[PDB]
């Protein structure tokens, strides 16, 4: 049973999904499970009452959103599981899940047991034929063309810089953060907040995530900044009020770069990126340093890459050639990748069988993966 | 002015307790640094024997195709040590990397025989547990008693990489019917020495009991002892130090305060607190 | 001889960090026309003095120290009582009480115990400062450790302006024990020393030890995380790669997704 494969591309802020050896994927939406707060008295309602994708974000005001994973980290099973259902559903995939060979991604050095239970779902809830967990570091180099070079990435959930030397992807020297877009936008809702435009309701929550993908920006020297007093840019919302942004907008992205302004520790996007070049072999280093790609949502603000280049030359031994090199769609990037070895004829080998499951387990799971 | 006989004695300390990947370069630095040869040559050839006894390393000889560590259990006496596996005497030189000129050794090897069955069983599993694994399993009497002692090393030394980790096992394992008695200590060294230092430094020691009853049974049943000491071992020294070592070195210095703020400068020379 | 100094470092890079005391002693002992060099040279860990006039611990190095005696950055006295001594600036002086009391909450925040101490002797040009921070571990716990504190700042006073020339060398000597889980026990000893220049702009709101300060917050949340890292990054691979268990199961798969990748590379360009 080797047909078409599937390619489930998961993540924290959005999910997407479509068939294999494809240019880009059809069927993406946001990765939560929106429920009714309102009491439907009226008959001929939303009918189902658990809204996923396109009808959620469609009716965002009568549902309670909430998000399933945390930090490349399940916390609702029950919630993934309708969500995988309905991707597979007539909605949005129009197939079953016995018929597709499945390619999931993870992010890096994530809790064992989330992944277990991730194949528990897939093998046994739905009826599989086999089951492969990848990178999403591995997957963007494919969709790009290159073998060597780091790669950094900034979802919703995690920001990791994974460096790879001609299809040897170190295990070791992957560097990690609970910090990305979800805390972003946790921390722009707070400034809005010091503002006064208060935002408090899981609906309205999408907002704050929109004010953030449009109306950002961040600075190259954050303390010449801070020095200048700010213009307080516009911005309409969904209802028609206006809302005068301020000095919020700038400060806001700042977190990936300066941790401690949420108030935990963690190293930075930036350092993340300097630790996972020092953490390889010597003689690595300067192929490292050249092939840096970029990746993920948070990733897309303004001279977001120019602010990186100037920490890189900050931290970075002198007289190094820097170059921070990106792809076009930076959205789709892991998909394409997972499109591409999908459609590979290696891809049968690596795979975990319905079979081999049933026999080993989770053991056969961990092997296969690395 | 130091006595010579001082010299000596401070030169043995640095000798006797050296990183190995960088040991013959410490001795280089021992003989370096004071001026005349002879009384360091000849005080390092003492430390040398100790030295390189307990660190396991093999000296490979001529035309074995193999490499046979060296320990207090090879000691012949007379300079020389035993290669239980090819059964053969050899002398190794101390100062120089090679040990040659070998001698035919032949025992009755009763008590020998049968743990050289289960040392050839071993180093299968030692290949298994390393890439480059080399070993010895030394039969002798010790004051009447009946005693295995296989060894294992791994030595990875880079001059470039500034990083050296060594691995040494000790493992001895008295037969006694039924019931037998083992005792064993397992040490790690780690060195990274790039833009300053660090190091791990590790050891294991292990008291068991095991029962005797086959060949094939005692061969495999030791080595299952020691393959899953040394993974919960690494394991440990794995997974512990890259959570335990960064709460516990955090619990010494904190990498924010508990505020979880940056201190302020301003706050601090214009606040007062008590009462 | 100056290679005879190159050993003497080279060879206190190479013995344990835990014992510098007793080998930089017996290297006097074999050296010692050397002895003046190795003691400025080789970094030590901090010893601690005691103030009896005030009752309080402080710190010594070669900076504060003038001849047998040691400043005492609280009384502002030496110990054994010299009749005049190289003191600071009455300016100075009043400069070096604020930087001890700011440093004091600096330390008690970070580590909440151990003992530190703050020296600035007077420049022509600037005023130059030593950060010492010295704290111990948990004894009764099975893993002992300390952490040491060596930052030395120059600020460079500008004429015109207000600005400053800083310029922190910071070194961190560490020795973590570790004794516990029922596998073992290992004992980690680290020293990476990294520099800092800036010129900052001088605030009559905030003073230049302020400056100085923030430059050791930054620095210390780097340096920390820089060891923390090659702690990892060498004991993780190093050990890891060479009693490594999965490395023949995944030795076979390696093979395997070595002809795969070949077949990959093949079809990645075309």
């Amino acid at each position: 049973i080797a047909n078409q494969p599937v390619v489930i591309d998961n993540g924290s802020g959005v999910i997407k999904a479509g068939f294999a050896g494809d240019q880009i994927p059809k069927y993406c939406f946001p990765n939560y499970v929106g429920r009714p707060k309102h009491v439907r008295v009226m008959a001929g309602a939303l009918e189902g009452d658990i809204f996923i994708g396109p009808k959620a974000e469609e009716h965002r005001g009568l549902l309670s959103i909430r998000y399933p994973m945390e930090h490349g980290i399940v916390k609702d099973w029950n919630d993934m599981e309708r969500i995988w259902q309905y991707v597979y559903s007539k909605e949005q995939l129009q197939t079953f899940s016995e018929e597709h060979p499945v390619l999931l991604t993870e992010a890096p050095l994530n809790p064992r047991k989330n992944r277990e239970r991730a194949a528990e779902v897939f093998f046994e809830t739905f009826n599989v034929p086999a089951l492969f967990i990848s990178m999403q570091a591995v997957l963007s180099l494919y969709a790009t063309g290159r073998t060597t070079g780091v790669v950094l990435d900034s979802g919703d959930g995690v920001t990791h810089a994974v460096p790879i030397y001609e299809g040897f992807a170190m295990p070791h020297s992957i560097m990690r953060i609970d910090i990305a877009g979800r805390d972003v936008s946790r921390f722009l809702r707070l400034y809005l907040r010091k503002e006064g435009y208060d935002f408090h309701s899981s609906s309205e929550f999408e907002i704050v995530k929109a004010i953030k993908e449009r109306a950002c920006y961040l600075s190259i020297n954050p303390q010449k900044d801070e020095t200048l007093e700010t213009e307080k840019a516009q911005y309409y919302l969904p209802d028609g009020s206006t809302i005068e942004i301020g000095p919020s907008r700038f400060r806001a992205p700042e977190l990936l770069f300066r941790p401690d302004l949420i108030g935990e520790e963690s190293e930075g996007i930036h350092e993340v990126l300097v630790f996972a070049i020092q953490k390889s072999d010597m003689d690595l280093r300067r192929t490292l340093f050249s092939n840096i790609v970029l990746s993920g949502g948070s990733t897309l603000f303004k001279g977001f890459g120019d602010r990186l280049l100037s920490e890189v030359k900050k931290l970075a031994p002198k007289d190094v050639k820097i170059r921070i090199s990106a792809p076009q769609e930076r959205l789709y990037s892991t998909w394409i990748g997972g499109s591409i070895l999908a459609s590979l004829d290696t891809f049968k080998k690596m795979w975990v069988s319905k079979k081999e499951y049933e026999e080993d387990g989770a053991r056969s799971i961990h092997r296969k993966t690395f | 002015r130091v006595s010579d006989e001082e010299k000596v004695r401070i030169a043995a300390k640095f000798i006797t307790h050296a990183p190995p990947g960088e040991f013959n370069e410490v001795f280089n630095d021992v003989r370096l640094l004071l001026n005349n040869d002879n009384l360091l040559r000849e005080g390092a050839a003492h430390a040398f024997a100790q030295y390189n006894m307990d660190q396991f390393t093999p000296v490979k000889i001529e035309g074995y195709e193999d490499q046979v560590l060296i320990t207090e259990h090879g000691d012949l006496g007379n300079s020389r040590f035993l290669d239980p596996r090819n059964k053969i005497s050899f002398k190794f030189d101390h100062l120089r990397k090679e040990a040659s000129d070998p001698q035919p050794e032949e025992v009755d090897g009763s008590l020998k025989s049968w743990r050289e069955s289960c040392d050839s069983a071993l180093r299968a599993y030692v290949k298994d547990h390393y890439s480059n694994g080399f070993c010895t399993v030394y039969a002798k009497n010790i004051d009447g008693q009946q005693t295995i002692i296989a060894c294992i090393e791994s030595h990875q030394f880079q001059p470039k990489n500034f990083w050296n980790g060594r691995w040494r096992s000790e493992w001895k394992f008295t037969i006694t019917p039924p019931t037998a008695q083992v005792v064993g200590v397992l040490k790690i060294q780690v060195h990274y020495y790039e833009d300053g230092n660090v190091q791990l430094v590790s050891h294991k020691d292990v008291q068991d009991s095991v029962t005797v009853s086959n060949e094939a049974q005692t061969a495999k049943e030791f080595i299952k002892i020691i393959e899953h000491a040394e993974n919960e071992y690494q394991t440990a020294i794995s997974e512990n130090y890259q959570t335990m070592s960064d709460t516990t070195f955090k619990a010494l210095r904190r990498q924010l305060p508990v505020t979880r703020t940056k201190i302020d400068w301003n706050k601090i020379l214009s606040y007062k607190i008590g009462k | 001889s100056d290679q005879q100094l190159d050993c003497a470092l080279d060879l206190m890079r190479r013995l344990p960090p835990q014992q510098i005391e007793k080998n930089l002693s017996d290297l006097i002992d074999l050296v010692p026309s050397l002895c003046e060099d190795l003691l400025s040279s080789v970094d030590q860990p901090l010893k601690i003095a005691r103030d009896k006039v005030v009752g309080k611990d402080y710190l010594l190095c070669d900076y504060n120290r003038d001849g047998d005696s040691y400043r005492s950055p609280w009384s502002n006295k030496y110990d054994p009582p010299l009749e005049d001594g190289a003191m600071p600036s009455a300016r100075l002086r009043k400069l070096e009480v604020e930087a001890n009391n700011a440093f004091d909450q600096y330390r008690d925040l970070y580590f909440e115990g151990g003992v530190s101490s703050v020296y600035l002797w007077d420049l022509d040009h600037g005023f130059a400062g030593v950060i010492l921070i010295k704290k111990a571990g948990d004894g009764s716990k099975k893993i002992k450790g300390c952490w040491d504190s060596i930052h030395v700042v120059e600020v460079q006073e500008k004429s015109s302006g207000r600005t400053a020339h800083y310029k922190l060398t910071s070194t961190v000597m560490l020795w973590l024990q570790t004794n516990k889980s029922g596998s073992g026990t290992m004992n980690l000893g680290g020293s990476l020393t990294r520099q800092m220049e800036k010129d900052e702009t001088v605030s009559d709101c905030s003073p230049h030890i302020a400056n100085i300060g923030r430059l050791v917050e930054d620095m210390e949340n780097k340096i920390r995380s820089t060891l923390n890292e090659i702690y990892f990054g060498k004991t993780k691979d190093i050990v890891n790669g060479l009693r490594s268990v999965d490395v023949i199961p995944d030795n076979p798969k390696f093979q395997q997704l070595q002809r795969e990748l070949s077949q990959v590379l093949t079809q990645r360009q075309i």
